[PDB]
């Protein structure tokens, strides 16, 4: 399931901003 | 009318924009209570103001760290904008000041925690639940955009829940007053519009794209474009394909197709009819926009409260010192702050 794939991913925590 | 309200709002804003408030408190007027969030872009602390006993959120930036990240101008933007705005779903600056080491911005404390926390724990929000929050973002963006402000970091991590279950859009570190196009690569990977990823000049339409991502994530429980690394995320975003969960209503799918639209001539929020394309969409049919603004609508979720200055809705972070050097750092860089 897509939910299972999300929960197993390394990006379920707080996501940082990006920049140059 | 809307146009009348915004006219008056702009007059209020511009007076503060052209004459920003500066040095309106001092660190020693506050008692530090708890770190509410922390990262490379500074931290937010719960503090108590001694003279009144009022609680506030105090954002603290290390001037030297700001310089190393090349965020000087962006930081001056954040402070200049936040001291000038006033809106039910924003936390304007109550005070700001600086010392030898740090920059301080003091604003209303939202005790309900980050949307991020509740969304992840609960898993997803019902469509009416998602819609209640989305409505408040739509109005906030209508406000900010009319002031020529672009926000550029919509996400659950930057949406705070107040005691009544309404939202505050916080974290204005990438907010900018710009009338034309702009070019800075900034935002958060999951929420970046195709224009940004492809290094084009872009405009406030990136905020409306971001709203599409938020609404999706709120209703689905995961974002429409996710992967283990940013690069894989950008490939998905530019691809021009999104999958919706089967539980998504027809109206929700249609709103999202029109928000997550790579083609700027068709993206809702950007078109001739502006924000009314969004406000008048079938998904918002039950939304009383004035009732939302007036905060008369009953929130579908209200955070658990146990008293004033309670912090149980926030995670626990290691408490670092607030160090103040005896030597002034970066004085000229931040002289207008
Ligand atoms: N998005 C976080 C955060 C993490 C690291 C650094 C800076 C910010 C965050 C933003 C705002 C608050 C916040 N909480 C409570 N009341 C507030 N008013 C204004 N901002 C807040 C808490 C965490």
């Amino acid at each position: 399931t897509t939910y299972a794939d999300f929960i197993a991913s390394g990006r379920t925590g707080r996501r940082n901003a990006i920049h140059d | 009318s809307v146009k009348e309200f915004l006219a008056k709002a702009k007059e209020d804003f511009l007076k503060k924009w052209e004459n920003p408030a500066q040095n309106t408190a001092h660190l020693d007027q506050f008692e530090r209570i708890k770190t509410l969030g922390t990262g490379s872009f500074g931290r937010v602390m719960l503090v108590k103001h001694m003279e009144t006993g009022n609680h506030y959120a105090m954002k603290i930036l290390d001037k030297q760290k700001v310089v190393k990240l090349k965020q000087i101008e962006h930081t001056l933007n954040e402070k200049r904008i936040l001291q000038a705005v006033n809106f039910p779903f924003l936390t304007k600056l109550e005070f700001s000041f600086k010392d030898n080491s740090n920059l301080y911005m003091v604003m209303e404390y939202a005790p309900g925690g980050e949307m991020f926390s509740h969304l992840r724990r609960i898993g997803r929000f019902s469509e009416p639940h998602a819609r209640f929050y989305a409505a408040q973002i739509v109005l906030t963006f209508e406000y900010l955009h009319s002031l020529d402000l672009i926000y550029r970091d919509l996400k659950p991590e930057n949406l705070m829940i107040d005691q009544q279950g309404y939202i505050k859009v916080t974290d204005f570190g990438f907010a900018k007053r710009v009338k034309g196009r702009t070019w800075t690569l900034c935002g958060t990977p999951e929420y970046l519009a195709p224009e940004i990823i492809l290094s084009k000049g872009y405009n406030k339409a990136v905020d409306w794209w971001a709203l599409g991502v938020l609404i999706y994530e709120m209703a689905a429980g995961y974002p429409p474009f996710f992967a283990d690394q940013p690069i894989q995320i950008y490939e998905k975003i530019v691809s021009g394909k999104v999958r919706f969960p089967s539980h998504f209503s027809s109206d929700l799918k249609d709103l999202l197709r029109n928000l997550l639209q790579v083609d700027l001539t068709k993206r809702f929020g950007n078109l001739k009819n502006g924000v009314n394309d969004i406000k008048n969409h079938k998904w918002f049919a039950t939304t009383d926009w004035i009732a939302i603004y007036q905060r008369k609508v009953e929130a579908p979720f209200i955070p658990k409260f146990k008293g004033p200055g309670d912090t149980s809705n926030f995670d626990d972070y290691e408490e670092e010192e607030i160090r103040v050097s005896i030597n002034e750092k970066c004085g000229k860089e931040f002289s207008e702050f």
